[PDB]
């Protein structure tokens, strides 16, 4: 253990040291407990004469022997007037570490009483205030947090809003339709995906369960412009590819051996139609064309171990990001495939790979784009740190 | 009133007992005596500042004027994994130079001490220096049994 | 108010049940 811990603590120094060059921002926070999810809420406030704005964030706890919660954060960004000290990381003088939004801090807003961890936690396009979630008891659980009590009972008791049936063990995949409201996936180690319509006593057994894989169901999305396609990834080794509108619901559409290895999270385009990508066990992520699912368009190769997840920006067509177990997260830039480089930044990564962001001690379990501030993210990892993070402008530009 | 003390306590508790959690606050600040002054200082960010921006005496600007200031100075490398094994073994280096100098560096460390240890135990502990070998750049630490602790793992007092 | 956890000690009263645990653990991390 000695010599893993002595490159890990070395490297995280270094990059502390080297966080002027890379971040226009980057806010470290330790939470009580490690989160497995992270989400931005789509509202932001922006104070009239402040030079900060108000957002907000999904989070969840992990814990085994005390009470679990989901939790609403609040967090205070910098805007383009706000003056920062962005010469050096900060760990000795502030509330959290390193530089930007003097206000930054997080903020617990509400914890609602969940039943056990927080595998997973989704709000909902159409309705920001309900939140779907994962439960290690295989049901998805959903809240509208303006209900609830911003104090949770100690007693610890769950009282969601509705509780979704079908599942007969835990998962971690979830995804709201963005084009039909209330209709929710899941993607469960019972080896299915299940469908509701929750605009449909609290309990609500599945509308719709897909059969196809035959190993744990590790995620699934839904197309984000089309109402019927959505994807699932397994530990199968495969992407397939659903059509709700069929009649048969033991088959995909489309069914093709995407990675060597487990594969953990999809995602896809949020302005093309064809493209999506994965990310696998076999530490690569795969990008594919829905027209010829044959083969990969591209494979990303950078990352030393297992991606957990992956997620397109909201602002840019060409950006994608991925996290895993090598304690990394990559920003790729599709645009920059074919491109010359030095030899010198060649033994850095392909052209492709845009940022590496090292600022995280332990497994990255999750991390969201914010979707009105461009290039910001949040992540998580299982150490319980929070980073709220920004790459420098000098490096997404020329 | 002392309610809420204790309430504070339950909350630290909870996430030092977790071990990667508590390995976490090592790495953000924990340095030993002779890491001190290759972290401590002025970055090459700051150096950087100082010495192609000498007319600029504030440091509180916005991320458009940091923007601008860091086009000036260049697009940086990817934090490839080649990148902090370059930047790991400048460490070693930075680390004998301020060795072998022993005029505000630190001073060589009966002084007492706080090291890293691991294995069964976990934590930074108190003790003694029992003995220095400037040989493997090391000291004996009497705990508060007795180990052979590198330099950059030992914190004066 | 101070108090004892896994060797080492910290000043829990200046701090106020709101007060995120970042700050803390530098309290709990610094020294004499």
């Amino acid at each position: 253990d000695a010599v893993e811990e002595r490159v890990i603590n070395e490297e995280y120094k270094i990059w502390k040291k080297n966080t002027p060059f890379l971040y226009d921002l980057v806010m470290t926070h330790a939470l009580e407990w490690p989160s497995l999810t992270a989400q931005w809420l789509p509202d932001v406030t922006r104070p009239e004469g402040k030079d900060f704005s108000i957002h907000r964030l999904v989070l969840g706890t992990h814990t085994s022997d005390e009470q679990n919660h989901l939790v609403i954060a609040s967090v205070q960004l910098p805007n383009d007037d706000a003056q920062f000290d962005a010469s050096h990381y900060d760990s000795e003088k502030g509330e959290f570490g390193g530089f930007g939004s003097v206000s930054g801090k997080i903020e617990i807003e509400i914890k609602i009483n969940h039943e056990g961890e927080v595998n997973r936690a989704r709000y909902m396009p159409q309705n920001p205030c309900i939140i779907a979630t994962k439960t290690p008891s295989s049901d998805v659980l959903v809240f509208d947090y303006t209900k609830h009590p911003s104090k949770p009972d100690p007693s610890g008791e769950c009282n969601p809003d509705l509780r979704l049936r079908g599942h007969q063990k835990e998962g971690y995949g979830l995804s709201w339709n963005p084009n039909l409201s209330g209709h929710l996936l899941s993607a469960s180690d019972d080896h299915t995906i299940c469908l509701w319509d929750i605009s449909a006593g609290k309990v609500v057994d599945a509308k719709t369960i897909f059969t196809g894989h035959t190993a744990v169901v590790e995620d699934v999305s839904w197309h984000l412009l089309h109402e019927s396609l959505f994807g699932s990834v397994a530990d199968d080794q495969k992407l397939m590819i659903w059509d709700t509108r069929s009649n048969n619901t033991s088959k995909p559409s489309h069914s093709v051996d995407a990675h060597t290895a487990e594969v953990n999270c999809l995602s896809f385009n949020p302005y093309s139609e064809f493209i999506l990508a994965t990310g696998s066990a076999d530490k690569t992520v795969a990008l594919w064309d829905l027209r010829n699912l044959k083969l990969k368009l591209h494979s990303f190769e950078s990352h030393k171990d297992e991606i957990f997840q992956v997620q397109w920006s909201p602002h840019n067509e060409t950006i994608l990001a991925s996290s895993g177990t090598d304690r990394r997260l990559n920003v790729w830039d599709l645009s920059k495939i074919g491109e010359e480089q030095s030899p010198e930044d060649a033994e850095d990564g392909p052209p492709e790979l845009l940022f590496i962001h090292g600022g995280h001690t332990a497994k990255i379990s999750d991390f969201s784009w914010n979707p009105n501030e461009p290039w910001v993210i949040c992540s998580v990892s299982e150490d319980n740190i929070m980073q709220v993070w920004q790459m420098a402008e000098n490096i997404y530009n020329d | 009133d002392k309610k809420a003390s204790q309430k504070i306590g339950f909350r630290l508790r909870n996430l030092l007992k977790l071990p990667k959690a508590h390995k976490w606050c090592i790495y953000e600040w924990f340095y030993s005596n002779i890491d001190k002054p290759l972290f401590e200082g002025d970055n090459d960010f700051c150096v950087c500042l100082k010495e192609s921006f000498p007319n600029l005496k504030t440091r509180k600007l916005t991320r458009v004027e940091w923007g601008k200031i860091r086009r000036l100075m260049g697009k940086p490398r990817r934090c490839s994994s080649a990148f902090f094994e370059e930047e790991r073994s400048a460490l070693k280096q930075k680390r004998q130079k301020i060795r072998l100098l022993q005029d505000e560096i630190p001073l060589p460390l009966g002084t007492k001490v706080t090291a890293r240890l691991r294995g069964v135990h976990d934590g930074l502990f108190t003790g003694q220096i029992d003995a220095v070998d400037t040989l493997n750049a090391t000291y004996r630490v009497t705990f508060d049994g007795t180990h052979t602790i590198p330099d950059y793992e030992v914190l004066s007092n | 108010y101070v108090i004892k956890l896994f060797d080492r000690s910290v000043d829990l009263a200046q701090f106020s049940e709101n007060t995120p645990l970042y700050p803390i653990c530098r309290a709990w991390m610094r020294n004499s």
